């Protein structure tokens, strides 16, 4: 048995609602849970498995039943959204991120051809956006002259926006000068839970 | 609970080492009774290290391999803990905290009183480099509005700081977290939200302020003519 | 009705005031004259639930015992000059002739009872100039003293009645049908040494583990023997001939002038005698840890000497041996090991309040003869993929010796 | 117990066939850190002859020694 399995992996949850956590242990004995919040360092919210912190708020339980240590968190405000993790002793768990609950947001599907300067310098970033979307979770293909390209491109995705409740996620493919040159079409395909059909934006070799 | 004092965040090579410095005040110190550490990689959960008796100096650690590549050393009389590491590898780029246990925990498990500030240690053979700025011409050939940004490609160490009109645009702006590159190098894409049908009129100069190489770059975001 | 108690200590002994010796008048004189003859009741279908990670009595102990230590230091004991720059030179030199990094004659100026009259004499270093204070270093041994555990009785108190779990196989923390009502304790001795356990009690049956959470490795485990191992310590050489006190505030204490057969310190224990009760252990730790699982020892990984090697006090003088050869190796589910020792007599007491330091140790060589009763250790632990498991030498908590022998007993009150 | 240099009989008044009453000067540290200054003190019975022992000085104010009756009562 692994020491902890915090589940889920991700959890959203709209503004008033009550969290339900859940690490199970391989093991007997008290816990200990801590919120860590972009930038900053991890603390103490509950100790000895439902014994809160002192300066915690009371909207902050916990228990366990058998092995399975649960969590609760009721009335969540919209500054209780953070990454949560277990801890058993000198184990951790699997860690949780707490999101905010919304509807599916389609993303805005936009394709951008690198720099004539990037080009000649000898590489080429092939970048696709989705805009302001929801969930984060996406299935971004790219396809140069319909070739999968996977693990040649870089992806990184902004957090839930404080106003939009939304995520935007930069894909950027990684190509030399010489692939770059070589082919001509570099489709991006964006797949979403918002999406009917996977949307195709793509460009010509060096081109607008 | 006021964060311990850690050392800054530090940048060496494959094969160094470094000591992480992390302090506080007396009565922190002497409510603790081991100084644990604990290192999260960047995107990844946290990764217990191990921990230095305050009291004794004794040390004990979650692998033999912490135990060889980690000397934790501790000084009462400075109130302060130091984390020595050797033969720094590229798998050890993350970010450290230190943490107190104080005294009396009884069964309780392991809960900590006081976290650390927090220290980036990243290890990479990688020289000091200022960032390429290469602007994401925006298509004018499907919204009102458009995304257009600049990328920051080709930059180390991290982090970089980019600004949009000289921070006169702020709203609508997603500046995308730093990703590490199999180079070695990190590149960071930022862009903002504006009219679609401004795209070639208006000027979009975006100011990629590179803090570590102390190098500022304005570059504009406009479609080619 | 059995409630409590909680706290309070009453010490004893049948020492004699003639001996001079500094545990025997913390028993002869800081404490009373005991009662011979030792007799138990035990209850009759009464069970005691005892507690010995949340003793008091433990607590007591622990206070009382270092607490005893402001004795030393207050009547002669002090914490004075000098601290002057040592300035050390190599081995000296003669019939040594041996190739010792660790004694260091170094030399300075040392002002006697005189007010302005200094001397150029010889004193020891362990382990250029200096290397010594910059911190509380508290100096002086005084005449008699003699550091050594004596066996020390705690009666109950007045109204109290102590309980004394006689089961033989006891966690010390739950339940114990098998109890019964005892005037004193058996005589606990303040047992001075780290990771090992010296001159302690034995288990009545089998290798008795306990500690608070054995899953939790910041938790000392404590491994109570259910047999002796004879440690014999000697110093090989000879020194310090006796002591040289020279003023007031002034004394020649260390050095001597007659070396001898300099070498590394060590005790005499055979291999196999304690390599059998490591069988014993790691085969009680496997019935704890899977059933199954294979057992390695390791040793320390670092820290403050006292606890990275074996601290122990031998006449006063304390010696810090490696016993790393103790510990490495492994347990699937005529030849004696020789253990490296130094002595010392710097020794950090209570938290960090200060540093005792004795000597000269008078006469020459040493002998002390002590059983180990028991250890304690440290796990490392890991992940899914730990395996085997690797327990490294712990100590550090002194209160641990006396845990060791108050988990059976607790002071009760009646109504 | 710097050493004190004893003289002889002081002096004018006495003018006595006594060699109890030794004279001796020396260099007396005041209250400020480094300052001596040379006094005088007696000896009773060359230069020294003091302490080498534990030797416990000062009278204090008042104090003042004789016996004073002490009654005792029963327990």
């Amino acid at each position: 048995e692994i020491v902890l399995t915090q589940s889920p992996g991700t959890l959203s949850l709209s503004p008033g609602e009550t969290a339900s956590l859940s690490c199970t242990a391989a093991s007997y004995g008290h816990m200990t849970w801590y919120q860590k919040k972009p930038g900053q360092p991890p603390k103490l919210l509950i100790f000895a498995t439902s014994k809160r912190a002192s300066g915690i708020p009371d909207r902050f339980s916990g228990s366990q039943f058998g092995k399975q240590y649960t969590l609760t968190i009721t009335r969540m405000e919209p500054e209780d959204f953070a990454r949560y993790y277990c801890q058993q002793l000198e184990f951790f768990g699997q860690g949780t991120r707490l999101e905010i609950r919304r509807t599916v947001a389609a993303p805005s599907v936009f394709i951008f051809p690198p720099s004539d300067e990037q080009l000649k310098s000898g590489t080429a970033s092939v970048v696709c956006l989705l805009n302001n979307f929801y969930p984060r979770e996406a299935k971004v293909q790219w396809k140069v002259d319909n070739a999968l390209q996977s693990g040649n491109s870089q992806e990184s995705v902004t957090e839930q926006d404080s106003k939009d409740s939304t995520y935007s996620l930069s894909s950027t493919l990684t190509l030399s000068k010489a692939d770059y040159e070589k082919h001509k079409v570099y489709a991006c395909e964006v797949t979403h839970q918002g999406l009917s059909s996977p949307v195709t934006k793509s460009f010509n070799r060096g081109e607008c | 609970q006021v964060q311990l004092v850690q050392s800054g965040s530090g940048v060496k090579k494959p094969g160094a080492s470094v000591r992480v410095s992390c302090w506080t005040s007396e009565d922190i110190f002497e409510r603790t009774e081991l100084i644990h550490w604990v290192r999260q990689a960047p995107g990844q959960g946290l990764e217990w290290i191990g921990w230095v008796k305050t009291v004794t100096g004794a040390v004990n650690f979650g692998s033999p391999d912490f135990r060889q590549r980690v000397s934790l050393t501790r000084d009462r009389d400075l109130f302060t803990a130091h984390m020595d590491i050797r033969g720094l590898t590229q798998g050890d780029t993350a970010t450290y905290f230190c943490a107190r246990q104080k005294f009396y925990t009884g069964g309780q498990g392991w809960y900590f009183d006081l976290w650390g500030r927090g220290t980036l240690i990243v290890v990479s053979s990688a020289s000091t480099k200022g960032p390429s700025v290469f602007p994401l011409a925006p298509s004018s050939k499907s919204g009102g509005t458009a995304a257009l940004g600049c990328l920051v490609k080709d930059y180390f160490p991290e982090p970089v700081t980019v600004s949009w009109n000289s921070g006169a645009l702020t709203s609508g702006v997603h500046t995308f977290p730093a990703v590490l590159q199999s180079s070695g190098l990190y590149s960071l894409s930022s862009v903002v939200t504006v009219p679609s049908s401004s795209l070639g009129t208006q000027t979009y100069i975006c100011n990629v302020n590179h803090k570590p190489s102390n190098t500022k770059v304005d570059k504009k975001v406009e479609p080619k003519s | 009705v059995w409630k409590d108690a909680e706290t309070t200590l009453f010490c004893a002994s049948d020492a004699k005031a003639y001996e001079t010796e500094k545990h025997n008048v913390w028993a002869t004189h800081a404490c009373v004259p005991t009662d011979p003859n030792p007799q138990e009741i035990h209850l009759e279908n009464v069970t005691e639930e005892f507690n010995m990670w949340k003793n008091n009595m433990v607590e007591q102990m622990h206070t009382d015992i270092i607490s005893l230590w402001d004795q030393s230091l207050k009547p002669c004991v002090k914490l004075t000059p000098l601290c002057v720059t040592l300035q050390c030179t190599n081995v000296t030199n003669n019939i040594t002739d041996d190739m010792r990094g660790e004694l260091k004659n170094c030399s300075f100026n040392m002002t006697t009872e005189l007010r302005d009259k200094k001397q150029k004499v010889y004193s020891l270093f362990y382990r250029y100039r200096l290397i010594n204070c910059n911190t509380s270093a508290i100096t002086q041994a005084c005449p008699k003293v003699s550091f050594e555990p004596i066996p020390i009785h705690y009666c109950a108190p007045a109204g109290f009645a102590i309980l004394k779990c006689k089961d033989k196989k006891f966690n010390g923390t739950g339940p114990c049908p098998s109890v019964s009502t005892v005037q004193c304790t058996h005589g606990i001795k303040p047992v001075v040494s780290t990771q090992l356990l010296l001159n302690g009690s034995l288990a009545e049956e089998e290798v008795m583990i306990r500690s608070e959470n054995i899953t939790n490795n910041a938790k000392n485990i404590l491994v109570q023997f259910n047999t002796p191992v004879q440690i014999n310590c000697t110093r090989p050489n000879n020194n310090t001939r006796k002591s040289i006190r020279i003023g007031p505030g002034q004394a020649f204490y260390a050095t001597g002038d007659i070396i001898g057969d300099i070498r590394q310190a060590h005790c005499n224990v055979s291999k196999a005698t304690w390599n059998e009760t490591l069988g014993k252990v790691v085969k009680q730790l496997r019935k704890h840890f899977g059933n199954n699982t294979i057992i390695r020892f390791a040793n320390s990984s670092g820290g403050d000497l006292e606890v990275t090697t074996h601290s122990f006090n031998c006449g006063g003088e304390f010696f810090y041996c490696n016993t790393s050869g103790l510990f490495n190796s492994t347990w699937i589910s005529n030849d004696s090991i020789t253990l490296p020792c130094r002595i010392k007599q710097i020794i950090n007491m209570w938290q960090r309040i200060g540093q005792a330091m004795y000597a000269p140790p008078i006469q020459g060589v040493i002998r002390c003869v002590s059983n180990i009763t028991g250890l304690i250790l440290t796990r490392d632990g890991g992940s899914t993929n730990s395996t085997t498991e690797t327990f490294r030498p712990g100590g550090g908590d002194m209160r641990d010796n006396w845990r060791s022998e108050l988990y059976k007993y607790k002071v009760v009150k009646i109504e």
